DNA sequence: TTGTCATTTTGCAGGTACTCTTATTCAATATG
RNA sequence: CCUAAGAGUAC
DNA sequence: CATATTTTGCAAAATGACAA
């Protein structure tokens, strides 16, 4: 849905490394492994936390708000 | 037969 | 690449598959069949018959009015509109699916037909033939005859041309595929119904006890007529050792089995030689002649066509025809009832005689042990009725009912001489109600389970449901012909194992086309007409069949097949048409009917440039397809239809698949002939005569089985278990779940795309809508709390969001007009003037009787407040006065459920009465008893949860999210589980995605080499330390990420206990079900176990005190319970026996009392006596 | 058996005893067409049928792609390439002997050894 | 004063528990 | 509330 | 305008003669 705050197994905070990860993937044309290593995710628990996330919230944001102010 | 698979017979 | 004509590789085929799914989609068969039904079948149903003529004779007592009239009504073109809804105020406006779903409407579109009324008049002159003429009163004027439900995304739906942005605007998920109806706000899907194909001759052996040894039958049926099933059977009487081997045919509406030669003579073939020529096509085949001589010996008694017709009429079951008209009756039987699929007109006796000879030929070939009896399970002999044909036959019946009603109304209004009106004639309620009833309920009439509620638990579950086929009822076995058409391992484990099937990824169903162009092509290219066919002059002639109708013979079948293939490969013939050439049997069969299941295949040609067989597709076509796909994500478009129209790929069904040779992969099987020991063993087949090539073997799997990583490394029952169990996986079923009021919805907090992924799962959108999470799994006998399929889940991981879920439940409530002014009202009931108010608190309800969103609700609390008017001025119950004019009809929350009210929706129903829906949201957090499973059938419940400090840890501080027992591995042989764990570890470390496609060249050795290059033990073992003491574990632990699904079976929805509760009104026993606070069944064999234990008093206590104990009085004279017992006055009296001092009381189950009273009501006296009259 | 038909009305001919010459005489049952008998055989019953195993062979049997190919010696052309298939008699007790058709001469030769 | 042998009709029921959802209750012509 | 139907869990 | 009625597994039991 949206990026998890912490890695499930060890508890490292990874919720602030999603936009940086996307910027590294897009702007710098880095592959996923090097981008993960750059952000400091060395254990594969954190690496699978960030690598396999699906950002479904964008889809949810496409629909018009039900209660619009 | 049986039933199923009366009897036979009856 | 650089070379345009270079051969393709195994990787290039995925581009072809991508193009296929860019054009077809996943539910293409549903939409195609419905579009065929709407575009063409409705018009055919309307035009065929539906010309009501009523001839009102003159009935002239005087010659002044000797005029006979004739009123005729005809139906012209049919117009089907866009879906629209009526309203209580009469305003009609466009209806969209995400309004019908919310308002419980039906997504249907009105049907109109141009009705033309004509009247003819004639002078009723006796003797002179009547001549009818127009009176120039030609009135025509469309009329509304009903509403057809429209499936979503069909050509007549609002979403067919919608873009992604428009779909977002209309509150429709772009991932939603359509192919389902909305009946009363419920999504209904039509399961593809399997049946045996029609107009095919099948010969079956018979058992020893039966007198008939072999039976040849055809299920004759005509598509463009009455659509009635008439079964012709040709039976060979006598066993192998019998001498009187006579062949007899079972004609319809005939009480006896007529001998075949009688039928030949009736059709118009008198001489025996001509009959045998029509039956046996070989003069030298003296065995068939010897076997067939008893038939001519039997029929020697009849030597004339009129005699045979009289014989058939005499055997006719009507028995209401005079002797000279029996001939006509037999003629009618042989014209409109014998082999209808050939023709219904007259003058085609020779064709039917030839077909009968062909049937007898097949029967004799099977009896002579020259061919095996036909396999009933051959999938090429089966047809799948999709939404099109099902709706077509239902609408045919329903419109026949409507037109009969129209004729009856016309007759009634002309006999009563009243005025005629079109609006009073048509009753659109007939069609509308019939279609809505057939789609709303499972039953298909006026079969069961044809239409089912669409499964919306998970995206893959919805996809599998939309591609499901059911076989009405070894048929359960996986047949050889099922290859590439249905999923080899996707079927329920229960009674429906094998009967319920799922389509393969690339399998399609033909929609049926008109065979007239093909017949014209055959006649042009040199097909001999069957009327002037003499078998003797053309012995080696190939019989040409079109849709099971023998149309003639061809003398050069090779050239004919070559030109037919060329025409179909350039699109002149519809590619769905299947053409089969059986060289050994010298037959040519062409099938164009609907329901045939086919799949695409690459085409292999000679390719003289390379001197060896090669695929027609080269690198240039792959490059063009890639360019088109990249442009979609300015050059000429190159789609799947472009490959189809240039003879690159072909559609092959099972019948045509019988006569082809297929190469499994191009790179290994096309070119002519130090190997890796880790790779699996493959063979080259040592043969180069291929006609087609598989696009990819992994396409034999279905939607559910395409999620399995490395399915070829698993035992097949494990794949079946995962196929059945991934439909129960929890994830995101649709992106617009926030605007849908579904009855139940389950959503993961953090769905994750698998680390080990297949190439076929990016066409199923599994990476966009995942239904699981990557958990760090350790396979270890850690604490003994994961034995017998239990699991140990990390409590700290749960605290951080692992497998957490949202659960939505919706309650719907309407107000209904009990009368003219007896309308219900949504309100907050007041204890002062309301009856039957529930014990739940009504406080949370505000003025309108609906809890505002955000308010926490617990079990039994009232969430919808509704009251209904009743008759006032009644006093009873102790606290009932005239003020209690309202009866409470409120809806409380589920007793076992609680949560936050999420949303409430108020609107008007079809009738215009206000109704509401209340969606309540709660959060499910994994706990002891919840069911989780990998993608390899490794189900299990959570045994215990440990915190992070107690779990075993590696030298890097990584602790597992899950611990599973080693003992689950060896017996189940789920090697794919271990391979996928290793691959996921490598993928997580390296940042790539693990390619876990089934039939790739990815070995354990290579994955281990990559893992070792990452600095870990190559086989995935890790040195782990005990959590409690920190000491090293003597055994190293298999450790790594693995994809797990959270299944729908949570313990909190299953726990149930009952001390005492509501009792059944009839038997005074506890009610059934945990939703009703019911009781558990103490069945027969539990009683047997307790008897074996010898505990009699416990059994008595279970059957009497625990369930139902009833004290009843009897008398010693008659054992009946007819004792009037006034307990308060202490007076016992059995009328009839006239005793008052000879009464006993007994304790028996109330069910026993009810049984005795029912026996008494059935004239049986179960007299119960309290003393022995006989010694033991 | 080689059944034959009357040439007057196209009907069956049945065997008939003769007295003047004591010979088999074929007679018609509806037009009294009478003629001699080619052979004394009037009924053959094959308890074990040897024919029908090579049935289905056609002048273009090589066009079938499903039929397996072989390089076995053709004892009329000495050609390698040919098609082969097992016995077409679908009785459960038939042998697994193979038959070969040369695609250049259409001569059927078996792989049997007792016959050879 | 007793065997004979050879076609035509004779009845049916399918494991144990358990969970959930959906639809539907005769339509319509006819008389009070 | 009854009835019917469908889907499913453990054997 | 509203309620009332129009797939599966056989051995026998029974039947029609019958023959002097
Ligand atoms: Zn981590
Ligand atoms: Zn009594
Ligand atoms: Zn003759
Ligand atoms: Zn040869």
């Amino acid at each position: 849905m949206i990026v998890p705050v912490r890695c499930f197994s060890c508890g490292k905070v990874v919720g602030d490394k999603w936009e940086s990860y996307l910027n590294l993937l897009q702007e710098d044309e880095l592959d996923e492994g090097t981008a993960l290593s750059r952000l400091g995710l060395k254990r594969y628990c954190c690496r699978r936390m960030i690598l396999t996330h699906v950002d479904l919230i964008e889809k949810f944001l496409r629909y018009n708000p039900l209660e619009k102010r | 037969t049986x039933p199923g698979v009366t009897x036979p017979g009856v | 690449f650089e070379d345009e004509s270079a051969p393709i590789t195994a990787e290039d085929s995925w581009a072809v598959i991508s193009a296929f799914f860019r054009e077809k989609g996943l539910v293409s068969q549903q939409l195609d069949s419905f579009n065929q039904f709407v575009d063409y079948t409705l018009q055919d149903i309307i035009c065929e018959d539906s010309t009501l003529i009523l001839e009102q004779l003159a009935q002239h007592t005087t010659e002044s009015d000797n005029i006979s009239r004739k009123y005729e009504i005809s139906f012209g073109k049919i117009y089907v509109t866009k879906p629209m809804v009526n309203e209580s105020d009469g305003v009609t406006h466009a209806l969209y699916p995400q309004e019908a779903r919310l308002r419980n409407l039906t997504y249907s579109s009105g049907l109109f037909v141009d009705v033309k009324k004509r009247t003819y008049e004639a002078i009723d002159v006796p003797g002179r033939e009547l001549k009818y003429e127009l009176i120039a009163e030609e009135s025509e004027g469309k009329v509304f005859i009903g509403r057809l439900p429209i499936m979503l995304r069909s050509k007549n739906c609002y979403l067919s041309e919608a873009t992604e942005s428009d779909l977002y605007k209309l509150k429709e998920c772009p991932f939603d595929m359509g192919g389902y109806f909305i009946i009363n706000g419920s999504e209904k899907v039509l399961i593809a119904q399997e049946r045996s194909a029609g107009n095919i001759v099948q010969v079956f052996k018979k058992a020893a006890p039966s007198p008939i040894s072999h039976v040849a039958e055809i299920r004759s049926a005509l598509e463009k007529g009455s659509r009635f099933i008439s079964t012709l059977q040709v039976k060979l009487y006598g066993r192998e050792g019998s001498s009187a081997r006579t062949i007899k045919a079972t004609l319809p509406y005939i009480k006896q089995d007529i001998p075949i030669v009688i039928i030949f003579r009736a059709l118009g073939i008198i001489p025996d030689g001509e009959i045998l020529e029509h039956i046996c096509y070989d003069v030298n085949d003296w065995q068939m002649l010897e076997m067939l001589k008893p038939c001519v010996e039997d029929g020697f008694v009849i030597q004339d066509r009129e005699t045979a017709l009289d014989f058939i009429g005499r055997r006719g079951t009507a028995l209401g025809i005079k002797k000279e008209k029996r001939i006509q009756y037999a003629k009618d039987i042989l014209q409109k009832e014998f082999l209808p699929h050939i023709t219904q007109l007259e003058g085609f006796e020779s064709r039917k005689a030839f077909f009968l000879g062909y049937m007898i030929n097949r029967l004799l070939l099977c009896a002579l042990d020259r061919k095996d009896q036909d396999d009933r399970d051959h999938f090429g002999k089966k047809r799948l009725d999709l939404a099109g044909p099902l709706l077509a036959q239902l609408f045919k019946t329903l419109f026949k009912k409507l037109t009969k009603d129209i004729f009856r109304y016309m007759q009634r209004t002309v006999e009563e001489a009243h005025d005629f009106n079109m609006k009073l004639a048509i009753n659109a309620k007939t069609i509308t109600s019939g279609l809505k009833y057939a789609l709303a309920t499972g039953n298909w009439g006026e079969r069961a389970g044809v239409s089912q509620v669409l499964n919306r638990y998970t995206y893959s579950s919805t996809l599998s449901h939309l591609r499901r086929t059911n076989t009405p009822i070894k048929p359960r076995q996986l047949h050889n012909t099922h290859w590439g058409l249905v999923c080899p391992a996707e079927t329920p484990e229960g009674q429906a194992c094998g009967l319920v099937k799922n389509l393969s990824l690339m399998s399609c169903i033909s929609v049926g086309t008109d065979p007239m162009p093909i017949i014209t092509f055959l006649s042009e290219w040199g097909m001999e007409p069957l009327e002037d066919y003499v078998p003797h002059q053309s012995p080696d002639a190939t019989r040409v069949f079109v849709n099971g109708v023998w149309h003639g013979v061809h003398r050069n079948p090779a050239r004919l097949m070559e030109t037919l293939r060329t025409l179909r490969r350039k699109g002149d013939i519809n590619p769905e048409v299947s053409m089969i050439r059986d060289i050994r049997e010298k037959e040519l069969k062409i099938f164009t009917d609907a329901g045939r299941v086919y799949r695409p295949l690459f085409i292999v040609e000679d390719d003289e440039s390379l001197g060896h067989k090669e695929l027609k597709v080269r690198k240039g076509h792959i490059a063009k397809l890639m360019a088109t796909e990249y442009q979609d994500i300015d050059v000429e478009e190159y789609t799947w239809s472009s490959l189809l129209n240039e003879g690159l790929v072909e559609y092959i069904d099972a019948e045509e698949e019988e006569s082809i040779l297929i190469a499994m992969q191009p790179e290994d099987l096309e070119p002519a002939e130090d190997v890796d020991p880790a790779k699996r063993i493959r063979v080259s087949h040592h043969a180069t005569t291929f006609t087609h090539c598989e696009i990819h073997p992994s396409m034999i799997l279905g939607v559910a089985a395409s999620i399995i990583p490395f399915p070829d490394h698993n035992q097949s029952p494990r794949n079946t278990y995962q196929s059945a169990m991934g439909k129960q996986a929890m994830g995101v079923f649709l992106t617009n779940y926030n605007v849908r009021m579904d009855t139940m919805a389950n959503i993961l907090y953090y769905p994750q795309k698998p680390l080990g992924t297949t190439r076929a799962m990016e066409y199923l959108k599994f990476r966009e809508l995942p239904a699981g999470q990557n958990a760090i799994v350790a396979i270890a006998c850690y604490s003994g709390y994961n034995q017998e399929d239990s699991m140990i889940m990390n409590q700290s991981s749960i605290d951080r969001g692992l497998f957490r879920s949202l659960f939505f439940r919706s309650y719907m409530d309407q107000e209904k007009k009990y009368g003219m002014s007896i309308t219900e009202t949504f309100e907050k009931p007041q204890r002062t003037n309301t009856l039957r108010m529930k014990h739940g608190t009504y406080d949370k309800l505000d003025d309108d009787g609906l809890i505002a969103p955000g308010v926490r609700v617990s079990g039994e609390d009232v969430i919808i407040g509704k009251t209904t008017p009743i008759s006032p001025d009644e006093e009873e119950l102790g606290q009932r006065t005239a003020y209690h004019s309202k009866r409470d009809a409120s809806t409380p929350l589920r007793s076992t459920e609680n949560g936050i009210v999420d949303q409430v929706l108020v609107t008007t129903n079809q009738d215009g009465l206000k109704f509401v829906k209340v969606r309540v949201r709660t959060t499910k957090i994994p706990q002891i008893g919840d069911k989780f499973a990998s993608r390899h059938g490794q189900k299990g419940t959570i045994g215990i949860t440990y915190r992070r400090e107690d779990m075993p840890f590696t030298a890097e501080g990584i602790v597992p999210d899950l611990i599973i027992n080693p003992h689950a591995i060896p017996s189940r042989m789920t090697v794919a589980h271990l391979i996928e764990c290793l691959l996921s570890k490598v993928a997580a470390l390296s940042g790539n995605e693990g390619d876990a496609s089934p039939f790739t060249d990815i070995t354990v050795e290579g994955i281990s080499k990559l893992l070792r290059e990452h600095g870990y033990q190559s086989r995935g073992f890790e040195v782990m330390y005990n959590g409690h003491t920190g000491k090293k574990l003597m055994a190293q632990i298999f450790f790594g990420p693995t994809y797990y699904q959270r299944l729908r079976h949570m313990v909190d929805d299953k726990i149930h206990a009952r001390a005492r509760g509501p009792m059944q009104v009839l038997t005074r026993q506890p009610v059934e079900g945990r939703s009703r606070d019911g009781g558990l069944r103490f069945g027969e064999m539990e009683r047997d176990c307790m008897i074996a234990h010898g505990a009699a008093s416990f059994l008595k206590e279970r059957l009497m005190e625990a369930s139902d104990a009833f004290r009843v009085h009897i008398c010693g004279i008659c054992g009946l319970m007819t004792v009037i017992a006034k307990l308060n006055h202490n007076q016992f009296e059995c009328k009839g026996c006239d005793n008052k001092i000879d009464i006993y009381q007994i304790h028996i189950p109330y069910a026993a009392k009810l049984l005795f009273q029912e026996l008494m009501a059935m004239n049986i006296t179960p007299r119960l006596y309290t003393d022995r009259s006989r010694d033991f | 058996t080689t059944f034959r038909f009357c040439r007057d009305c196209n009907n069956m001919l049945y065997p008939r005893e003769d007295k003047e010459n004591n010979r088999l005489l074929f007679e018609c049952r509806t037009c009294s067409y009478v003629e001699e008998a080619g052979s004394p055989l009037v009924y053959r019953h094959e308890l074990i049928t040897n024919i029908g195993e090579t049935a289905g062979v056609v002048q273009d049997i090589g066009s079938d792609p499903t039929l397996p190919r072989s390089d076995r010696e053709c004892p009329k052309c000495h050609s390698r390439e040919n098609v082969f298939f097992q016995s077409q008699q679908r009785r459960k007790d038939t042998s697994m002997v193979l038959f070969f058709v040369c695609l250049s001469c259409s001569h059927i030769f078996t792989s049997d050894q007792k016959n050879k």
